[PDB]
């Protein structure tokens, strides 16, 4: 999955 | 509210002990309470927020995606069928995890963006109502679907005008908000172009700006920089 | 009970889901349920509700030796008052890990262990509770403290007597009772002498059971006692 | 703190 803050 | 009887400090103050004893839906439950006594949240008080909420639906996410796969998997060729009870089980996870997006959804309406005039926290908060929608997005597949995609998007599309007009291009919300928006883009909306442009010219912006910058304000903006680049990584 | 109304093999599914999920508020809830429909447990079934409760009250005592070691902190010299919050805080995390002790012990009560006539369940149940009124005992400081303590030994002791009698000394549930026996010398009975003979002892018997074994069973047994030998360099 | 299982 990708990166999110 | 639970909390209505427990001063707004004595919350903050059981937040961050929550937060060290990683016992994060006590910590949204004490934020929640002090979001309920109806004054401002300063920065750190947002961010007490946020990160007790994400820990919490992190973990929903997390534990719907490997239902959601066993499912998938019973519902192939050649599998044998094993009764209602991935589905239940599955379907019982997602109302909880809706139900804490529909918490936090309804606390940002009531009363946190109205009365969010700041940049900074105007664009956390519309940040945070892309973000709910956009986990209410993932489990969607009814009637609605397209108008939760279209709530997410709306709200981050708030978010990245205010940000552009009132922001310097490393600010970490605006970064932050960036990242996720494309995430948004790529997951969501069927739209990798899109996803990737914007990551690539948020990034290519705070480059330029770097200079700019003392070395802790430097090192936050890189540590979310990062973030551009390795998704861009993943997705070229 | 909330899963009156579920079937019993039903709840054994969903608990091995909630396993999967990492969901183990839910896999206790299940495995409660499960227990509540009155029949005997299999080894299997044991198993799933052990290891539910255990990261449950795993989580529980984790927090609470964070948040007892900022309340100590707090007390000493030099250190600023900051109000009632941390204990209480501590104290409700506390009341929480009293509660899943009492529900686990009710659930040995009524009716697992008197129906346990085989050796390998009634040693495991009764195992169990030396650990949950250990689990008890680690937060205890009243009146009741040493009658906690005791109901512990008391729950070990019965288990280690059958362990003995009706067990090879390499059983793993045999092994198990014993490492976790030693612990409740070494921390609760300030009997760090009998923690390292027992653990001693059971490491020497096993290793010299050990050439009866398959390579599967040789697996389990030297796993367990390799926690002896840990605890054991710990110790000395 | 010590090993159990
Ligand atoms: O809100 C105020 C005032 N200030 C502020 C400033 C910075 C951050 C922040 N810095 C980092 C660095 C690495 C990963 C995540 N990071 C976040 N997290 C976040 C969360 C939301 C949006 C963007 C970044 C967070 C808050
Ligand atoms: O109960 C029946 C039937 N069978 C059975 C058999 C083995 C185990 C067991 N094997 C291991 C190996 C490494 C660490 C923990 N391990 C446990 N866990 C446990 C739990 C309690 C007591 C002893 C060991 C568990 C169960
Ligand atoms: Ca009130
Ligand atoms: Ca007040
Ligand atoms: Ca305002
Ligand atoms: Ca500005
Ligand atoms: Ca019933
Ligand atoms: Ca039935
Ligand atoms: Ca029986
Ligand atoms: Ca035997
Ligand atoms: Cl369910
Ligand atoms: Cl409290
Ligand atoms: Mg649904
Ligand atoms: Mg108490």
């Amino acid at each position: 999955f990708p990166a999110t803050v | 509210g639970a909390m209505g009887s427990m001063e707004r400090a004595s919350l903050i103050q059981k937040a961050k002990l929550a937060e060290q004893a990683e016992r994060y839906e006590d910590m949204a439950a004490f934020m929640k309470g002090a979001v309920e006594k109806g004054e401002e949240l300063s920065c750190e008080e947002r961010n007490l927020l946020s990160v007790a909420y994400k820990n919490v639906v992190g973990g929903q996410r997390a534990a719907w995606r490997v239902l959601s796969s066993i499912e998938q998997k019973s519902n192939e060729e050649g599998s044998e069928e094993k009764g209602p009870e991935v589905r239940e089980y599955r379907e019982k996870v997602e109302t909880e995890l809706q139900g804490v997006c529909d918490t936090v959804l309804g606390l940002l309406d009531s009363h946190l963006i109205k009365e969010a005039g700041d940049a900074e926290s105007r664009v956390f908060y519309l940040k945070m109502k892309g973000d709910y929608y956009r986990y209410l997005a993932e489990v969607a597949t009814g009637d609605d679907k397209k108008r939760i995609i279209d709530s997410a998007r709306s709200a981050y599309q708030e978010a990245m005008d205010i940000s552009k007009k009132e922001m310097p291009p490393t600010n970490p919300i605006r970064l932050g908000l960036a990242l996720n928006f494309s995430v948004f883009h790529y997951e969501i909306a069927n739209s990798p172009e899109e996803a990737i442009s914007l990551a690539k010219t948020t990034f290519d912006e705070a480059m330029a700006d770097l200079h700019t910058l003392s070395e802790d304000s430097y090192k936050d903006s890189t540590l979310i920089m990062q973030l551009l680049r390795d998704n861009l990584t993943l997705w070229t």
